[PDB]
RNA sequence: CGCCUCCUAAAAGGUAACGGAGGCGCCCAAAGGUCCCCUCAGGCGGGACGGAAAUCCGCCGGAGAGCGCAAGGGUAGAAGG
RNA sequence: GGCGACACACGUGCUACAAUGCCCACUACAAAGCGAUGCCACCCGGCAACGGGGAGCUAAUCGCAAAAAGGUGGGCCCAGUUCGGAUUGGGGUCUGCAACCCGACCCCAUGAAGCCGGAAUCGCUAGUAAUCGCGGAUCAGCCAUGCCGCGGUGAAUACG
């Protein structure tokens, strides 16, 4: 396994502070990151130019991991949806890769966001998970102006072993997630 | 997204290119290129990351810009509209604010021609 | 530009002076 | 579009529209009635309805006079019809020799 | 607008009426025909009735409405739209 | 992981405008970025960037006290 | 006017009326055989463009979904994917 | 307070849509008029509008004064732009008892429509048309892009 700064920060700084703050009686009870699942709802590639191999490339540069395709569960009229149509990507980051992604999200991506005023305090799942959406992929250090044909955002799910929101805010905050309020 | 949030046109002279930022006209343009000692004649595609960060650093720190400049203009109008002054009224109808005649013309505020 | 106050040519037209056409 | 002037008189949107209705009689000839102008006025002896209209082949200028405003508006229309029809068919007058 | 050099303009005759209200401990409606007058920091919290040409219009004066004139908040034209 | 479909991650230095250098991992070895967390206003205490205004308006005009009483 | 499904049909089968309601006259080269794997609808909470409903995360959720087409029977310990 | 309204419609015009052009700078050549709580050189402050100083002149003397297109040099490189300058935020100057309705000017920011205009329709036959600036009457200031004049450079075309 990789030594990555954020992973270390978790074990060294965050683990203890948390146990202090909630008084856990077991090492396994203290909150862990489980998975970061990144999604591209897309579907601007429904019929059009389902060469979103361009996006799969962009996403694979961002995560270091090749996304897999999502296709429609049912046919839909008003959105123009034949069932089985390729309308999104999803990459499930775990372990070392999850950490590296977050490391740069937290250090570099979020900072580059336009008029960034902090992550949303209320986007907490209510079972201790957090979700946030991006509008553009130029936020990541790996995707330059030169390489992009068009602006597309994404959905980020960060999944946690905490049972409650209240614990999750703590873990995520301590790790360095910047919250507006 | 170079300065500041916007990727200013390469292939252009820095004095001109900077004008492509919301909040920077001819004036503020010539001003920054002096305060950071760079040649206006230098094509943006020819700037040292050094020259660049000098430009970036100054400009973002001395003048309110892009989204924050707009927010204020919004906030200014926001309040003018809510206090109920006469300039607020003209905003509340999308009409002209600076005493212009509205029997004819006034098309930029009104939008193009609306049927009767 | 005759309608652009912010030039030389503007200020000749409006019959005025300033930073952009000084006396 | 069509413009009506009421000189030293107050007239209703009804009366205004009635003028549009009588003028449409001119659409019969199927040519462009360009910026038609109707003027209504009350002389001592009865109302006057004047109109000036340009069409691709010329101008219609004419005037009605009657104790009754509606009747004058009509007489205006006749004069306008006759002129308009003279415009539209005078050209045909000499295809031989 | 009115030069920074010259004064801030209030009609004198309104200011006296304001100041008199400050001393005795305010507050009643002040009828005035002075649209020209600046709202002034000591006017804050009154409700002055401003003339438009027909009506004397109630304006509660607030902290945010301070540099603006008196007539700015008693409109002169009735307009509910066309047709 | 499956071979042949994934961009290799290698040690990588992201160079920010504050002159910060971050030792992390990427599909690209060296990166230059305009900003980072270390120098970003929202992050950095509460760096009130260009407007340290104190509003400034509206009571706060004060030009001046010269109208009589 | 032949054929299918339900009811009438009186808890085996069968059972009429110009009785009550619907369907067929095709289709699939996979929509067939087998091995392996997977599990739904829906509700709530969370998430850029994105909406009642596209894709993503969480918790609940035995089958109310699916099963080419009518209906019925059947069926996730799969016949579904 | 209104005459300055504003779903709309018409007439007159201004400024443009750009390279025969646009910006910066350096440098030339008019005429007619106007000017005593009037025009104001020159000096100073301010990016500037302007402010403070302050000489001349009842004016073929003194001043408004710079004419502009032009010329020399430099940038722009065909992009809704170094085109266009509408709209809007903010900050000032002046006149005036007083600029909310409703003045003009300056400066920062904003930077619209507009890529040469359907039906239709105007002017002008020579120092004319086109283009360019300067004055005046009214007038505290000014919505003058209007009006009356003045010169600069200066065509095309008329079978009939
Ligand atoms: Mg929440
Ligand atoms: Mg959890
Ligand atoms: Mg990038
Ligand atoms: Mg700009
Ligand atoms: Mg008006
Ligand atoms: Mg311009
Ligand atoms: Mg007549
Ligand atoms: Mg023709
Ligand atoms: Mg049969
Ligand atoms: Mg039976
Ligand atoms: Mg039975
Ligand atoms: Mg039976
Ligand atoms: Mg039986
Ligand atoms: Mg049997
Ligand atoms: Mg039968
Ligand atoms: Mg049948
Ligand atoms: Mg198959
Ligand atoms: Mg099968
Ligand atoms: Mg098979
Ligand atoms: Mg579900
Ligand atoms: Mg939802
Ligand atoms: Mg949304
Ligand atoms: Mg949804
Ligand atoms: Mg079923
Ligand atoms: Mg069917
Ligand atoms: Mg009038
Ligand atoms: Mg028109
Ligand atoms: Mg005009
Ligand atoms: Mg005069
Ligand atoms: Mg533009
Ligand atoms: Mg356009
Ligand atoms: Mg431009
Ligand atoms: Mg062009
Ligand atoms: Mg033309
Ligand atoms: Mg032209
Ligand atoms: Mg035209
Ligand atoms: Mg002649
Ligand atoms: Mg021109
Ligand atoms: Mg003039
Ligand atoms: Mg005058
Ligand atoms: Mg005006
Ligand atoms: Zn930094």
């Amino acid at each position: 396994p990789l030594d990555v700064a954020l992973k270390r920060k978790y074990y060294e700084e965050v683990r203890p502070e948390l146990i202090r703050r909630f008084g856990y009686q077991n090492v396994w009870e203290v909150p862990r990151l489980e998975k970061v699942v990144i999604n591209q709802g897309l579907g601007e590639a429904k019929e059009d130019a389902r060469i979103l191999e361009k996006a799969a490339q962009e996403l694979a540069l961002i995560t270091g991991q090749k996304p897999a395709v999502t296709r429609a569960k049912k046919s839909i009229s008003n959105f123009k949806l034949r069932k089985g149509m390729p309308i999104g990507l999803r990459v499930t980051l775990r372990r070392d890769r999850m950490w590296i992604f977050l490391e740069k999200l937290l250090n570099v991506a979020l900072p580059r966001i336009r008029d960034f005023r902090g992550l949303n305090p209320n986007s907490f799942d209510g079972r201790g998970n957090y979700n946030l959406g991006l509008r553009e992929q130029l936020i990541f250090p790996e995707i330059t102006y030169d390489m992009v044909d068009a602006l597309r955002g994404m959905d980020i799910a960060v999944v946690t072993t905490a049972e409650t929101d209240e614990e999750a805010r703590a873990l995520l905050e301590l790790l360095g997630f910047p919250f507006r309020k | 997204a170079r300065i500041a949030g916007v990727e200013i046109p390469r292939n252009k002279r820095v004095d001109v290119a900077l004008t492509y930022i919301y909040g920077i006209g001819k004036a503020r343009a010539k001003e920054a290129l002096e305060k950071t000692g760079i040649n206006p004649a230098t094509r943006v595609k020819d700037l040292t990351e050094a020259e660049v960060v000098r430009l970036r650093e100054y400009v973002e720190n001395t003048w309110k810009l892009e989204g924050e400049l707009r927010a204020e203009v919004a906030a200014n109008i926001k309040r003018l509209m809510d206090i109920g002054c006469y300039r607020g009224l003209r905003h509340r109808r999308g009409l002209p604010v600076r005493g212009q005649r509205t029997r004819t013309n006034a098309r930029t505020r009104k939008g193009p021609r609306k049927t009767v | 530009g005759k309608g652009d106050r912010r030039t030389r040519r503007g200020k000749i037209w409006r019959g005025t002076y300033g930073k952009y056409r000084p006396r | 579009t069509m413009n009506i002037t009421s000189k030293q008189m107050e007239i209703t949107p009804a009366i205004r529209q009635h003028v549009a209705d009588r003028l449409a009689k001119l659409e019969k000839w199927q040519t462009h009635l360009i910026n038609p102008h109707i003027i209504l006025s009350k002389e001592p002896q009865g109302f006057v309805a004047d109109a000036t209209i340009n069409t691709p082949n010329g101008v219609l200028v004419a005037s009605g006079k009657h104790e009754d405003m509606y009747t004058a508006i009509n007489e205006l229309i006749n004069k306008l019809e006759r002129q308009l029809n003279k415009l539209q068919h005078k050209g045909e007058a000499r295809r031989a020799a | 607008p009115r030069s920074l050099k010259k004064g801030v303009f209030v009609d004198d005759h309104l200011l006296e009426k304001v100041l008199e209200l400050n001393a005795k401990g305010e507050k009643r409606l002040i009828k005035t025909w002075s649209r020209r007058s600046t709202i002034v920091p000591e006017m804050v919290g009154h409700t002055i009735a401003v003339y438009n040409g027909k009506q004397h219009v109630p304006v509660y004066i607030t902290e945010n409405m301070v540099g603006h004139k008196l007539g700015e908040f008693a409109p002169t034209r009735t307009y509910r739209g066309h047709g | 992981m499956k071979e042949g479909i994934h961009p290799k991650l290698v040690p990588a230095r992201i160079i920010c405008g504050c002159g910060n250098v971050i030792e992390t991992y990427s599909t690209k070895p060296e990166i230059y970025v305009e900003v980072c967390s270390k120098c970003h206003p929202f992050y950095t205490g509460q760096q009130r960037f260009v407007d340290t205004e104190g509003r400034v308006e509206r009571f706060q005009r004060r030009y001046g006290d010269s109208y009589r009483k």
